């Protein structure tokens, strides 16, 4: 059972710091050596920095120099990693990876990954959402679009629904954006036939378990 | 009728890195183990095949007389049959060892505020020491499958690593300077009672 | 710092083809020290092939790694269904390591231009002081795609953000979700508030328009 576990999710406000661990089990912890690697939701992989277990010796990349810290105890055999003055940039998903090694030999790359630690950086408190309608154009002939607008919600995530499951088809939820005033911002849609607007309703279902908030909204079509 | 020159080894003013421990020989002297028994100021004092009392009332054709600094953790790896980083690729006892393991706390001596870096052991090596085997070879340990022919990188790292002892350490990480005295009887005439 | 990087960023092949992704180092890598990564939505990279050609514990024969010095080859002979993901190439054997920027290897499919719409901001939202104009690129294929906000016949830039939702499982396309947010004010003083589309399935940019207070 070659296996790397990391600490659980953190929420530190900005400027502050925050230390992931993460515990090695299966293999000898002495001799392999750790990295970290940070994941922005929905970006690239990001190198930060590597430790050598044994001699302790430390390589870090040129944007998180100065701020970054990687440590190890060998006594706990886990090996941690410092983020000092965080931000709102910051927040992301962070791993540590390391070789499965034995007493002498080490593998020639990191096969051993954890299971990821996701740190949240916001200077907001806990908000429920603003359920705002996105009603169906008049100009439709054979099929129109709706949906509603989850806005200024905070922290992640939220779930939406449509007819409380009744309808699946043709529904699309996007991933939430953070706006510069630290809340979210999601809109969900669903493409309808044209003919069933006056004689089918449409209601969206929101529900934020952070806040305990439950918010259902009916879709109408524009009337003047 | 003169006697060994024990103080030279237990009162050196520098001990040698458990890489490369010292070692003396010591013949054609009068050894008085009185006062090392009735020595308060060791810690560890471990015989393995004498007694410690039952000892001036023999003779042995040579003595000899190993030392170095280790981690106070470490100490307990300084005996037969032990396995460990100092055990298996530093200073290794065998296992039909006749000698005694003599150990003593240190850190007033053998630390510094900034860490005292001149004491090193080494980490990595390919097998285990044979027993009384010394190894100060500073080549680059190659731990993965491809070499490096000389660079300090992921599975290519330098086999020495320094203490860096601090007084403000614990116990088990503090400096415990160690004296190994390792009795032969050959088939020659015997030199030291 | 040793700059690495990868071509195509989206790689459209159909399962049983075979892919043939690259990566490209700034410099002659240290000691062939080359891994490739896979990473499906919301998992863990898992190791594939690494020091160049050398596959990993568990991985299927049907993975292989090539290269020397700067240009390095990943290549699937035949394409399941479960390789489609995003493959990330990492070089670390000169003390600091770096990354690629990642090559999406999706299902192919035939050009499908979006079904674009507009919604202008709800007046309970108006009544919070702040308002929201959304546009829909609905069901399109390939992904990328360019959205325009124009008010009053002007180009807008910030204050607008997207979201692109996953590879539909069942039609193979991707949606796209642009939100203009601007204060009540700011809202109030317009009249044309549009989006214009544009993307390969379409011969000319698709513009879909509103007037402010006439519904
Ligand atoms: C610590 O790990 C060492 C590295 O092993 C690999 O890396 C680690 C990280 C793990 O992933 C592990 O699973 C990997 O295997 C490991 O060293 C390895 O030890 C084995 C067993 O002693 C060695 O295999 C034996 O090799 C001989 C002959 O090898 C020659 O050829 C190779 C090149 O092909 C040369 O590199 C060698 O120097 C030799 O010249 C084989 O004859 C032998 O058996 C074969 O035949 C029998 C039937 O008789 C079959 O059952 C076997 O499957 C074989 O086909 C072994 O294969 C291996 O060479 C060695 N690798 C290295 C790099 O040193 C070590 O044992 C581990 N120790 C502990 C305590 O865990
Ligand atoms: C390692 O060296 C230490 C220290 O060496 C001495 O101390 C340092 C600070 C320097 O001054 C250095 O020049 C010295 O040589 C040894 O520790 C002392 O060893 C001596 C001799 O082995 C021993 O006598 C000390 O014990 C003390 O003894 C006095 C008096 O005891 C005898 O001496 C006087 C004459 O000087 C006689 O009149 C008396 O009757 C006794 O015969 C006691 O008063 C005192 O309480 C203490 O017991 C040792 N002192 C200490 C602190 O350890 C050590 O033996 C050396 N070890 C080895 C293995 O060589």
């Amino acid at each position: 059972q070659v296996q790397l576990v990391e600490s659980g999710p953190e929420m530190k406000k900005p400027g502050t710091s925050v230390k992931v661990s993460c515990k090695a089990s299966g293999f000898t912890f002495i001799t392999s050596a750790v990295q970290w690697v940070r994941q922005a939701r929905g970006q690239r992989l990001e190198w930060m920095g590597w430790i050598a277990v044994g001699s302790g010796n430390t390589n870090y990349a040129q944007k998180f120099q100065d701020r970054v810290t990687i440590n190890r105890d060998m006594s706990t055999s886990t090996a941690y990693m410092e983020l000092s003055s965080l931000r709102s940039e910051d927040t992301a998903v962070y791993y540590c990876a390391a070789p499965h090694c034995n007493r002498t030999s080490c593998h020639d790359g990191f096969d051993i990954w954890g299971q990821g630690t996701m740190v949240t950086v916001s200077s907001a408190s806990t908000k429920g959402p603003s359920v705002f309608p996105l009603a169906p154009s008049s100009k439709s002939t054979g099929t129109a679009a709706l949906g509603c607008l989850v806005k200024d919600y905070f922290p992640e995530p939220v779930t939406v629904s449509w007819n409380s499951g009744a309808l699946t088809s043709g529904v699309h939820t996007f991933p939430a954006v953070l706006q510069s005033s630290g809340l979210y911002s999601l809109s969900s849609v669903v493409t309808v036939p044209s003919s069933s607007l006056g004689t089918q309703t449409y209601i969206c279902n929101v529900n934020h378990k952070p806040s305990n908030t439950k918010v259902d909204k009916k879709v109408e079509p524009k009337s003047c | 009728t003169n006697l060994c020159p024990f103080g030279e080894v237990f009162n050196a003013t520098r001990f040698a890195s458990v890489y490369a421990w010292n070692r003396k020989r010591i013949s054609n002297c009068v050894a008085d183990y009185s006062v090392l028994y009735n020595s308060a100021s060791f810690s560890t004092f471990k015989c393995y095949g004498v007694s410690p009392t039952k000892l001036n009332d023999l003779c042995f054709t040579n003595v000899y007389a190993d030392s170095f600094v280790i981690r106070g953790d470490e100490v307990r790896q300084i005996a037969p049959g032990q396995t460990g980083n100092i055990a298996d690729y530093n200073y290794k006892l065998p296992d039909d060892f006749t000698g005694c393991v003599i150990a003593w706390n240190s850190n007033n001596l053998d630390s510094k505020v900034g860490g005292n870096y001149n004491y090193l052991y080494r980490l990595f090596r390919k097998s285990n020491l044979k027993p009384f085997e010394r190894d100060i070879s500073t080549e680059i340990y190659q731990a993965g499958s491809t070499p490096c022919n000389g660079v300090k990188g992921f599975n290519c790292y330098f086999p020495l690593q320094s203490y860096g002892f601090q007084p403000t350490y614990g116990v088990g990480y503090q400096p415990y300077r160690v004296v190994v005295l390792s009795f032969e009887l050959l088939h020659a005439p015997a030199t030291v009672c | 710092e040793i700059v690495l990087t990868q071509s195509p960023g989206t790689l459209s092949l159909s399962p049983g083809e075979r892919a043939t992704l690259s990566c490209r180092a700034s410099q002659s890598v240290s000691r062939n020290y080359l891994a490739w990564y896979q990473q499906k939505p919301g998992q863990v990279p898992r190791l594939l092939i690494y020091g160049a050609s050398s596959r990993a514990t568990g991985i299927p024969d049907r993975f292989r790694g090539s290269g020397s010095g700067t240009d390095f080859t990943l290549t699937i002979n035949r394409l399941e269904s479960e390789d489609f993901a995003v493959y990330y190439c990492q070089q670390y054997g000169s003390s600091l390591f770096t990354f690629g920027p990642g090559t999406k290897v999706d299902i192919k499919r035939t050009v499908a231009a979006p079904s674009v719409f507009i919604f202008p901001p709800s007046d309970e939202q108006l009544k919070s002081g702040t308002a929201s104009v959304v546009c829909l690129l609905n069901n399109f294929y390939p992904r990328e795609a360019k959205v325009q906000w124009k008010v009053d016949n002007a180009l807008q830039s910030g204050n607008s953000q997207e979201s692109v939702t996953e590879q539909d499982s069942k039609d193979s396309t991707y949606s796209l979700s642009s939100t203009l947010t601007l204060s009540k004010a700011d809202y109030e003083k317009h009249k044309v508030y549009a989006c214009e589309v544009t993307h390969q399935g379409l011969s000319s940019p698709v513009t879909k328009s509103f007037n402010r207070g006439e519904c």
